[PDB]
């Protein structure tokens, strides 16, 4: 397992979504599940 | 010392159809944003979590963007400035390193639009 940092500089340097899912299935990135966050409108 | 706050990143990447294409499969990932409203979206940090990573667009026009991180009346700090993006063109993406445990605000902002609402795709994850 490489360090956040080391993540950090791979997605920023060659982000696509290939590289992500790959990302992904190492365990190396988690999604947050978006039905999990509170959303706040506000005028 | 107080907690020193790393600065965040920010970066772009082109594919923005197969971009909303991904988003679009799931509902709760697409946000409509009224006009002259503000959409905050909260997400916490995990508790195996280092850093969070979030990626955002809309359709037709730009959006306001901004981040900030709330500590767990509570104390706000700001991570990314809200500052207008055109992620209408492109994707745009960022991340930041947990300065605590907390809970960041996204932001997407749309104070300055008398006429128009925005579609807003997003989405995040965490690192170990």
């Amino acid at each position: 397992t490489p360090a956040p940092d080391a993540i950090n500089d791979l997605l920023r340097s060659v982000d696509s979504q290939e590289v992500r899912d790959y990302c992904q299935k190492k365990g190396w990135i988690v999604i947050h599940p978006s039905n999990e966050l509170v959303v706040e409108k506000h005028i | 010392s107080l907690p020193v706050i790393a600065a965040p990143s920010m970066w772009t990447r082109p594919q923005i159809k197969d971009f909303k294409e991904k988003i679009q499969q799931d509902a709760d990932s697409v946000i409509t944003v009224g006009r002259g409203e503000v959409v905050t979206v909260r997400v916490p940090t995990h508790e195996e979590g280092s850093y969070l990573f979030w990626e955002f667009a809309t359709d037709n026009y730009d959006i306001g963007f901004g981040v900030y991180f709330e500590w767990t009346k509570p104390l706000l700090d700001e991570i990314v400035p809200v500052y207008r993006r055109d992620c209408h063109e492109e994707v745009y993406a960022g991340s930041h390193q947990y300065p605590g445990r907390g809970v960041y605000l996204l932001k997407f902002d749309n104070s300055y639009s008398l006429w128009r609402s925005k579609s807003v795709y997003y989405r995040v994850y965490y690192t170990r």
